[PDB]
Parts: C-alpha cells; structure tokens; sequence
C-alpha cells in the first residue's frame, strides 16, 4: 500500500557545472537514498552516490555546461515484509 | 506429544495474529511500527494475567498453561522484528526513534506484565 519511491524530484538550484536537487521522502524508513546521474544522450557512464536517510537534498558536481542530464533517486529502505530492499526510481531530465 | 500440540496450536495462533497485525498496521507509523509494538505489549499483558491466574489454581491442567505461555504469548511476541526495526532506524541516522522504540517496547512490555499480574491479583 505505501510507496517507497520519493516524490517531487526537482532541481532547486543550478549552475552551468552543478545541480542542487531535492525530493520529498516516502512514508517509510529510508536507510539511504541513492542518486544516479548521466548524460541523457545514452553514450556516457552513469554515476551513483548515496546520501543518508535523514537528508532530502543532494549536490551533483563536475557537470558539462549546456548538456542534458538524466537524474534519478531511489531508496534503500526498511519494511516489514521485505526487510531491506531497493525502491523503484523517480526520474527527471535537466539541461545545464 | 500432547505438550507439543499445545505449543504448536498456541504458537501458530500467536504467530498468525502477529503476522496479520504487523502487515496490516506497521506501515501506518514507520518510526515505531504499531503492529509489532501491540503484539509485544499484548503478550506482556497476557503472560502477566497468566502469572497471577495460574498461581491461584496450581493443579489445573498443564496443557492450558503451556498453550497460553510458550505457545500463544511466545508466538505472539518478537524480539527479531523489534531488532531489525531498531537496526534500520540506527542505520537511517534516526537515533531519537531508535532509542524511543527500545524504551517503549522494553519498559512498556514489562509494565504490561505488571499490569496483567496486579489486575488479576486485585480482582481477588
Ligand atoms: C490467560 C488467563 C487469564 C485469566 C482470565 C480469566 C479466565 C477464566 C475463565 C475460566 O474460568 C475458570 O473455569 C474453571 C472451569 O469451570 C473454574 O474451575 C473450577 O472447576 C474446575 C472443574 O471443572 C475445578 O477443577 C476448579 O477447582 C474450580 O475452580 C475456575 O475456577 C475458573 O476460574
Ligand atoms: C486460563 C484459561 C482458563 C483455563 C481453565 C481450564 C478449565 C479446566 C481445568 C480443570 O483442571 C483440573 O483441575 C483439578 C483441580 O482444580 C485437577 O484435579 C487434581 O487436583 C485436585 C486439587 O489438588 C485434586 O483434588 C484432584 O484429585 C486432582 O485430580 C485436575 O487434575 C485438572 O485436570
Ligand atoms: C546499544 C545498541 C547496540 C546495537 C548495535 C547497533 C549497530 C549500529 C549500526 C549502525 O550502522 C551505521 O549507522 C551509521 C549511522 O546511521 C551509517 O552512517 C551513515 O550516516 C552517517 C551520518 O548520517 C554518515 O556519516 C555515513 O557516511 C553514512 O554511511 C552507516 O552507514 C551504518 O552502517
Ligand atoms: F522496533
Ligand atoms: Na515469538
């Protein structure tokens, strides 16, 4: 019944080489969030890093100016039936 | 073998009740899952009432006592689910609710055992 996927993923601030993103926590115990990013043109490596479960913002650095990026966030979360598992991702596109 | 059936019947009912209450209600308040809490508090309450009640009639059938305590209360309560809940909160950086969960489960369940015992003892 309860979704484990974050909502309202968006870019709240941007420079040509960086993005500050944020999201609303899902109503579950999130142990950590995993942020992924890569160039939308599907010819570049996707990178990932984690943020603690208490944080609902993240900075993405070292980007190229004028380039479309696909950014996703999913959770590693605790629930009763599944103990620790990974949620589906929420995904946005953003052009530096 | 008769004792084994008491454990299995009581245990299966307790385990089933815990499964139903936990799956139905735990997700309502994830910082202190209420299904896991209620079954620990309830098991504490039942063992307390059993403690007082069985003292008064010591030669009653060992079958009923075994079904209720080792079986029902034992199947109903859980330290394992309680532990992962707390462990997950600790890994999530949620120290206030990890501490709160430990205090409410442990102090709460001991209080319920006392209440069960003293309610029956007061009821004469
Ligand atoms: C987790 C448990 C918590 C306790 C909650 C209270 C529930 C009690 C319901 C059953 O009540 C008992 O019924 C027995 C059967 O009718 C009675 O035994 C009476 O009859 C027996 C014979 O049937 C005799 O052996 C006994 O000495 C005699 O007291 C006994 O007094 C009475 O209390
Ligand atoms: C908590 C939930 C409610 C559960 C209630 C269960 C109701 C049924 C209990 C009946 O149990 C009997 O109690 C007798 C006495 O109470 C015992 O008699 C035994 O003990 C007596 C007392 O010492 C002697 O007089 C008898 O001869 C001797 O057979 C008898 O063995 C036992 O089977
Ligand atoms: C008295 C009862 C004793 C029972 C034993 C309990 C054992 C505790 C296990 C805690 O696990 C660690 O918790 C850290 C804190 O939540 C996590 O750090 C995470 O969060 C930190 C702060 O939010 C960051 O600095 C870290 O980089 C980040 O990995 C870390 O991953 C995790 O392995
Ligand atoms: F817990
Ligand atoms: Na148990």
């Amino acid at each position: 019944s309860v979704s484990s996927v974050p909502t309202k993923l968006e870019v709240v601030a941007a420079t040509p080489t960086s993005l500050l993103i944020s999201w609303d926590a899902p109503a579950v115990t999130v142990v950590h969030y995993v942020i992924t990013y890569g160039e939308t043109g599907g010819n570049s490596p996707v990178q990932e890093f984690t943020v603690p479960g208490s944080k609902s913002t993240a900075t993405i650095s070292g980007l190229k100016p004028g380039v479309d990026y696909t950014i996703t966030v999913y959770t590693m979360y605790y629930s009763y039936s599944d103990l620790y598992s990974y949620s589906s991702p929420i995904s946005i596109n953003y052009r530096t | 073998i008769k004792s084994l059936f008491a454990v299995i019947i009581g245990g299966s009912v307790g385990c089933t009740l815990r499964w139903l209450l936990s799956t139905k209600f735990n997700s309502l308040f994830p910082n202190l899952p209420p299904g896991t809490l209620v079954v620990n508090l309830l098991a504490g309450l039942i063992i307390g009432t059993a403690l007082a009640y069985f003292l008064r009639q010591p030669h009653l059938d060992p079958f009923w006592k075994l079904m209720i305590t080792t079986g029902l209360c034992g199947g109903l309560s859980t330290i394992s689910t309680f532990s992962v809940e707390v462990f997950a909160l600790l890994q999530a950086g949620n120290y206030i609710w990890a501490l709160t969960s430990v205090l409410v489960h442990v102090i709460g369940s001991l209080i319920m055992t006392a209440l069960g015992f003293f309610i029956i003892t007061i009821l004469f």
